[PDB]
RNA sequence: GACCUGGGCUACACACGUGCUACAAUGGGAAGUACAACGAGUCGCUAGACCGCGAGGUCAUGCAAAUCUCUUAAAGCUUCUCUCAGUUCGGAUUGCAGGCUGCAACUCGCCUGCAUGAAGCCGGAAUCGCUAGUAAUCGCGGAUCAGCACGCCGCGGUGAA
């Protein structure tokens, strides 16, 4: 469920449906479809078991995980827990090069 | 297990060396390990003990109790009969296997690395050596634990003075500073 | 032991990332790999990163080329530039 | 992006050096703005200056990449 | 009054004014394919070549000017595509890896790449500009400037009721 992680849905073609997981942008998708030798196929996913297993094993060559979320969490956990001045404002969502916000909290929290 | 074997092999005749005991019955053993999740916040919301027991059941080999109140404190909003904390005693051979886990795994997995503070005296062979975090044990799940509280350990011996307990814990790992 | 109301336990043999101490027991479980006769015939999967020798309270001062990931994350990219 | 390595001034080096085999000193008065950290600067105790106060802070080995500018917060929002 | 270091005018429980980008089918994504005007250039613009996912890196040729460069402009045109969704719309926020000038990008520069993907489906009361190369849309150049523009000043394309 489905083939790798969860929820690779049909009714869309292959480069579209693979974007739906935490770890695929578009360059990862085109490179993984280039590593097998496949195509758009077609506008509904009608792959074969050879093709699905090949593109299943090639994604396993990456960081494409649900622990990739945990990888991000341990990244920002390294961040916020040294001192940390970047943790104080990391939780207040302002970038480490600064953005100088007195009305740009509506991106994250919506103070209105 | 390991720690009865160390008592039979090396610990007892070294004790008869370093204190000149006239009989083997004079040697001090170890009796208990008492553990106390002192929550104190189930009075606010009762779902705080409901995971402290879940953590203690993994850490020990038992289930804890739920402790009563015996008083009625105005400041912490206490009456009689209030669920506050949870004891776990340990006897038998699960003493020594839990102590094996304590000597090997746990004590070197704490930040500000120093091991064991040397002042826990009480004069009479009891080193309450508390625990600050909860993530120390191998069986701790980051996907389950939220709060950053800690434990209690009450090492209980039959030793008279603390010169004896220091040598016992020196012959049972226990990284003093 | 009072019946039915005590948690799960099996005497799980330890391992390590380095040198593999194989003596002890445990409580939690997994997929068994080396049921071992010289110890308890149980799981091996308690495979802790700590030997209680790796920390410099027992063996001595051994961290100069300690070469561990996040350590090398700074000390390899400019660490080749360092040395 | 400082592609030709780190940057630490040489008028930062000149307070003490003999604390390599002994237990280190406590006074490190500086400016603590420009210089980053690279692994020869682990485990000292530096009075990081924030424009008004050389605020003391000691070092962990993973407080290692960024400059001495995280630990001079010059905003005072309390 | 004067010299120097470091900080600050770039904060944020909030309210108001001015601009940029969207809420997708006259559209997004991929491929191939044309036509402007103004102005700038010596420690300044870079021809060509090689390498790189790229920001770019190196060797270097013209240029004190209707000659060399900025510079082959975008909307344009032809094929495929998606098929109405919070969506191949949208593109903020956040980790990682970088590139460039600066003695030095934490407070506090710009840009690239990877991973992330929020609001937002045309906005009440009210209120603004405009009578034709105008309104609406689309690019380009300059000032100050090591570096930094959704601002300012100027030009040109398509072209309304």
């Amino acid at each position: 469920a489905r083939i790798a992680g969860v929820d690779i849905p049909r009714d869309k073609r292959v480069v579209v449906s693979l974007t739906y997981i935490y770890g695929i942008g578009n360059t990862t998708a085109k490179k993984v479809l280039a590593n097998v030798g496949v195509s758009e196929d077609v506008r509904v996913r009608d792959l074969t078991n050879e093709q699905t297993d090949a593109i299943r094993a090639e994604i396993d060559k990456l960081k494409v995980e649900g622990d990739l979320r945990r990888e991000v969490n341990l990244n920002i956990k390294r961040l916020m827990e040294i001192g940390s001045y970047r943790g104080i404002r990391h939780r207040r969502g302002l970038p480490t090069r600064g953005q100088n916000t007195k009305n740009n909290a509506r991106t994250r929290k919506g103070p209105t | 297990n390991r720690l009865k074997e160390k008592y039979i092999k090396e610990v007892t005749p070294s004790l008869v060396e370093k204190f000149n005991y006239s009989s083997v019955m004079q040697t001090p053993k170890v009796d208990k390990i008492v553990i106390n999740m002192g929550v104190g916040d189930a009075v606010s919301n009762a779902k705080n003990l409901d995971k402290a027991v879940e953590e203690l059941a993994l850490i020990t080999g038992q289930k804890p109790l739920i402790t009563k109140a015996k008083k009625s404190i105005a400041g912490f909003r206490l009456r009689e009969g209030m669920p506050i904390g949870a004891k776990v005693t340990l006897r038998g051979e699960r003493m020594y296997e839990f102590l094996d886990k304590l000597v090997t795994v746990s004590l070197p997995r704490v930040r500000d690395f120093h091991g064991v503070s040397k002042k826990a005296f009480d004069g009479r062979g009891n080193y309450t050596l508390g625990i600050k975090e909860q993530l120390i044990f191998p069986e701790v799940d980051y996907d389950l634990v939220d709060k950053v509280r800690g434990m209690d350990i009450v090492i209980v011996t039959t030793a008279n003075t603390d010169e004896e307990s220091r040598e016992l814990l020196a012959q049972l790992g226990m990284p003093f500073q | 032991m009072k019946q039915d109301i005590h948690p799960n336990y099996q005497p799980v043999v330890f391992m390590d990332s380095t040198t593999g101490f194989k003596f002890l027991s445990g409580s939690t479980k997994g997929s068994s790999e080396t049921v071992e006769w010289e110890d308890g015939n149980t799981y091996p999967l308690l495979r802790v990163e700590v030997t209680s020798d790796s920390h410099p309270f027992y063996t001595g001062r051994q961290k100069f080329t300690q070469a561990d990931g996040r350590v090398d994350r700074f000390n390899k990219k400019y660490g080749l530039k360092d040395e | 992006s400082l592609k030709k390595g780190p940057f630490v001034d040489d008028h930062l080096m000149k307070k003490v050096e003999a604390q390599q085999g002994a237990e280190k000193k406590k006074v490190i008065k500086t400016w603590s703005r420009r210089s980053t950290i690279f692994p020869s600067f682990v485990g000292f105790t530096i009075a990081v200056y924030d424009g008004r106060k050389h605020v003391p802070v000691y070092i962990q080995e993973d407080m290692v990449g960024h400059k001495l500018g995280e630990f001079a917060p010059t905003r005072t929002y309390r």
